[PDB]
RNA sequence: GCUUGAGUCUCGUAGAGGGGGGUAGAAUUCCAGGUGUAGCGGUGAAAUGCGUAGAGAUCUGGAGGAAUACCGGUGGCGAAGGCGGCCCCCUGGACGAAGACUGACGCUCAGGUGCGAAAGCGUGGGGAGCAAACAGGAUUAGAUACCCUGGUAGUCCACGCCGUAAACGAUGUCGACUUGGAGGUUGUGCCCUUGAGGCGUGGCUUCCGGAGCUAACGCGUUAAGUCGACCGCCUGGGGAGUA
């Protein structure tokens, strides 16, 4: 959001924009109330995250590599 | 990952902004429990303590003030 | 509400002592004292339908206890409805 | 008698009347049989956001125990007073121990 | 409250009564009454100057004290009464020194309740106190225009004026019509809304209920001859004209506000 | 002309257009330039190179003010916002600080429903 | 009579449970003023629209309404519908620990009664944003559509009516029994707080899978397994949830 980068800096590198507000919570609010998909796609976000959690640890096979 | 309010003992007081400012980010937003590692009982106390201290102008709502 | 001060005052008035807390005549008076309390809460607010359901859980529980009492011992029954004031 | 905490802020140029005001409300409660417990007067400190802009208000904590009819006649006094800016009242549970 | 009549006859089919049981059911307080004689719409010259009025039931004038010039005396509200001259009800108010006066009855006022006037008076609904001591935002009624004038604004049933802003020695009032308007900051006002807010719901049922309120029939312009109205005439319901008054001035849009003496005190016009 | 010393560069980047306005410390404007006002009409307006020439064409018309060091206030999403601040370095200014004044509500009024 | 069912009491524990009032901040919009100047807005591309009568951008101040970013979580509460700012007031339920009390007071329930998203209706207000309808511009062979610029009802509040949803874990309610694993959440006891541990024990909950069942898919101790108790319902597709 706000960065100052004391007088010798030579480059901005505003990395708190990808950490706070820049386009994540701003493209989300640019349109589309929905009232319904923050139940639906929040479900599918975590339904795939638990298949990213369980299936990643048990992916240990031979697989010839 | 080493939750500070579950470590010693706590009810999360809203007046001591010294420990309470440790759990806000630079823009005034509350830090999630996946980052800090607080127990979920102490996270619901914390958000009710941030918002009640945001009311009394001890902590800010945002950095645009 | 039925505070601790108000609960103990009705147990001794209807049971053996403060130890006899779960008797049949005691429970009817305790449900009655809270229903008569909640007449003031539902005099206003008129749309508290989630607390109305708790009121009807304890009207109907008082109706089943008094109807147990009328079957179990009629003599103790006719004491209670005149003492507590609920019969046509 | 439920316990309370009362944090009211004060318009800062009228901060001389604050020990006049702390006396003013603790007379109403102790006079109506209500114990005060922690008059942790915080003094003047800096605000996080401007409040009609008015930077740097003056904080007073009370932590009273009082009957509920008195604490409501107290809270309608904080409205009509032009010196009190953003009071708040809170939960009982206890009394506290100066909690700086 | 709001009583709907059963249609036992035509005329009674569409009556809605506004039944207040708290009103007094006796002959009113006789020293504070004097007579009110009907005009008919007629002046010095005798000619009718306001149409569609005349007749009605005889009604005696209740001397209502809008001015509230009894500073710093407790006053117990004795009984609520019916005033036929107003739309609102009136409250018979007994002061502590033994003097009775009528005031307008506000929304929450009951018999036995306490009011008082003056600058010391609390911010309890029913008290009259000047606007430099009334808090900003709060809702008042019986509002004065000039200090000591008596009370002009927001004195009908259900009507209120919300106080918006205080810039120096003027109080910015949002009137009931939606007009922002400045008054003198030393003028009085009585807190709270005016009671009898169900007066709007009375729908009077029949033609005779307006005749005994003094309202005579309104004859339309199109039903007249061209000598009588600037409408009127024609073979079978011809209109073909821009709508006007009976004296030719444009209606339905034409603004007639031209004073220039009081335009300083008006902030926003009515929207 | 007053010879103002330090100014503020309000950068209002949108998806369609980038407007760059240079104000002063008080906050009243001294000159502006858009991506649409530099040519680049239509599809090229929503590009990072169009905000770059909207940055260089805002660096003049404040040459008669002599602004040396400026505080940036970028606002909004879009193709500008990051390539215009590299062009305010290249125009010969000092970057005092950069902020982000994206007017994010706390779940306020309802947004529109569109893009189907 | 008895107490292992059900219930009552005493201490606590969490909770967007419910109603009532108040307040806070960020943003949108509009108005008023200052600066400032030819574009803004929008799109796949444009145009309608706005703007030299000075918009957009920018600053200050004001007025309003509605919703509560972060917290926030196949997390929590409620019978379901559903319920998110903080605060106070009035209330409902669930759970845990130790006892003490009642002594089968229970389960299910046709008819009945109550509650019941959203849209809708009725009366009175409120109207920022959004938005059916409608107007205009586009796209198109056409475009009474998606797309664009606007915009009424409506969403909002109080009080009534309506009684419907893919009102859906498409799975009635209640009870007993039958291998496990990894989590979450809320209590609670033991042990070393001995250093962000070690062990039991309850309630709720998510995922994966054993027997078993199933037409299969799959469910799989909050069963769709093995049983019991009552209830609702089904009997080929349309016609028809229609006359």
């Amino acid at each position: 959001i706000k960065v100052r980068e004391n007088e010798p800096f030579d480059v901005a590198l505003r990395r708190f924009k990808r950490s706070c507000e820049k386009a994540g919570v701003l493209a989300e609010v640019r349109r589309r109330e929905f009232y319904e998909k923050p139940t639906t796609e929040r479900k599918r976000a975590k339904a795939s995250a638990v298949k990213r959690h369980a299936k990643k640890l048990a992916r240990e096979n031979a697989r010839r590599t | 990952f080493c939750r500070f309010t579950a470590e010693g003992v706590q009810e999360i007081d809203y007046k001591d902004i010294a420990t309470l400012k440790n759990y806000i980010t630079e823009s005034g937003k509350i830090v999630p429990s996946r980052i800090t590692g607080t127990r979920a009982k102490y996270q619901r106390q914390l958000a009710r303590a941030i918002k009640r201290a945001r009311y009394l102008s001890l902590l800010p709502y945002t950095d645009r003030h | 509400s039925l505070s601790t001060e108000a609960t103990a005052k009705i147990v001794s008035e209807f049971g053996r002592d403060a130890n006899d807390t779960g008797s049949t005549e005691v429970q009817v008076a305790l449900l009655t004292a809270q229903i008569n309390h909640l007449q003031g809460h539902f005099a206003e607010h008129k749309k508290d339908h989630h607390s109305r359901r708790g009121l009807l859980r304890m009207v109907s529980q008082r109706r089943k206890l008094l109807d147990y009492l009328k079957r179990k011992d009629v003599a103790r029954y006719t004491q209670l409805i005149e003492r507590l004031g609920l019969r046509r | 008698m439920r316990h309370y905490e009362i944090v009211f802020m004060v318009h800062p140029d009228q901060s001389e009347q604050v020990p006049g005001m702390i006396e003013r409300y603790t007379a109403a409660i102790t006079g109506a049989e209500g114990k005060i417990h922690r008059l942790e007067d915080w003094g003047r400190r800096q605000l996080a956001y401007p409040i009609n802009k008015l930077h740097k208000a003056h904080y007073v904590l009370m932590n009273v125990e009082a009957p509920q009819e008195v604490i409501d006649e107290l809270e309608t006094t904080f409205r009509f007073n032009d010196a009190v800016i953003r009071s708040m009242v809170m939960r009982t549970k206890h009394a506290v121990t100066e909690a700086s | 409250a709001v009583v709907k009549c059963k249609p036992t006859s035509p005329g009674r089919r569409h009556v809605v009564k506004v039944v207040n049981p708290e009103l007094h059911k006796g002959k009113p307080f006789a020293p504070l009454l004097e007579k009110n004689s009907k005009s008919g719409g007629r002046n010095n010259n005798g000619r009718i100057t306001t149409r569609h009025i005349g007749g009605g039931h005889k009604q005696a004038y209740r001397i209502v004290d809008f001015k509230r010039n009894k500073d710093g005396i407790p006053a117990v509200v004795e009984r609520l009464e019916y005033d036929p001259n107003r739309s609102a009800n009136i409250a018979l108010v007994l002061y502590k020194d033994g003097e009775r006066r009528y005031i307008l009855a506000p929304k929450g006022l009951k018999a036995g309740d306490q009011i008082q006037s003056g600058v010391d008076a609390a911010i309890k609904p029913g008290n009259t106190l000047p606007m430099r001591n009334i808090p900003v935002g709060s809702t008042v009624h019986n509002v004065e225009m000039k200090p000591g004038k008596g009370g002009q604004l927001a004195r009908s049933a259900g009507t209120y004026v919300q106080i918006v802003a205080r810039d120096g020695a003027y109080v910015t009032l949002r009137l009931r019509s939606g007009e922002m308007r400045k008054v003198e900051a030393d003028c009085r006002a009585t807190l709270g809304e005016v009671g009898n807010a169900e007066h709007m719901l009375r729908v009077l049922g029949k033609a005779g209920a307006a005749r005994w309120r003094g309202v005579r029939p309104t004859v339309r312009g199109t039903a007249m001859n061209p000598v009588d109205h600037p409408h009127g005439g024609g073979e079978g319901r011809n209109f073909g004209k821009h709508p006007v008054t009976p004296w030719g001035v444009q209606t339905k849009g034409k603004k007639t506000r031209s004073n220039k003496r009081t335009d300083k005190f008006i902030v926003r016009r009515r929207s | 002309r007053k010879q103002v010393s330090d100014g503020v560069a309000h950068i209002h980047a949108s998806f369609n257009n980038t407007i760059v306005t240079i104000t002063d410390r008080q906050g009243n404007a001294l000159g502006w330039a858009t991506a649409g006002g530099s040519g680049f009409r239509g599809s090229r307006k929503s590009t990072p190179f169009a905000a770059q020439v909207a940055a260089e064409r805002c660096a003049d018309a404040v040459k008669e003010y002599g602004i040396k060091n400026l505080e940036v206030m970028v606002k909004g999403p879009g193709p500008g916002r990051e390539s215009t601040i590299r062009a305010l370095n290249a125009a010969g200014f000092r970057i005092t600080n950069i902020t982000d004044v994206t007017p994010i509500p706390h779940n306020g009024c309802r947004p529109p429903k569109k893009r189907r």
